[PDB]
């Protein structure tokens, strides 16, 4: 997410034994890095 | 060629050369005003 010129990333690495879909349950996400990018962001793509 | 010379040149640097001709190491620390959230900042001291 982007807020106040701040780029925020929250992450979680829970072990999942269901390969079909995300399992029913709850696991909160802890923040990792809050780097002050300040570049307005409107698009996103993923690498492999 | 006629009225033609290499724009680049090298000056012989010697320890016994004049002080004016002696090379000095020069660093310029260009700054800029606070138009955005600051990232590089001076250390902030903390009391006991
Ligand atoms: C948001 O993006 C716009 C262009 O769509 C830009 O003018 C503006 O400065 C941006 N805001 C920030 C905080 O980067």
């Amino acid at each position: 997410k982007n807020i106040d010129g701040y780029f925020k990333i929250y992450s979680k690495h829970t072990p999942i034994n269901l390969v079909r879909d995300l399992p029913q349950g709850f696991s909160a996400l802890e923040p990792l890095v809050d780097l002050p990018i300040g570049i307005n962001i409107t698009r996103f793509q993923t690498l492999l | 060629g006629f009225n033609c010379y290499f724009p680049l040149q090298s000056y012989g640097f010697q320890p016994t050369n004049g002080v004016g001709y002696q090379p000095y190491r020069v660093v310029v620390l260009s700054f800029e005003l606070l138009h955005a959230p600051a990232t590089v900042c001076g250390p902030k001291k903390s009391t006991n």
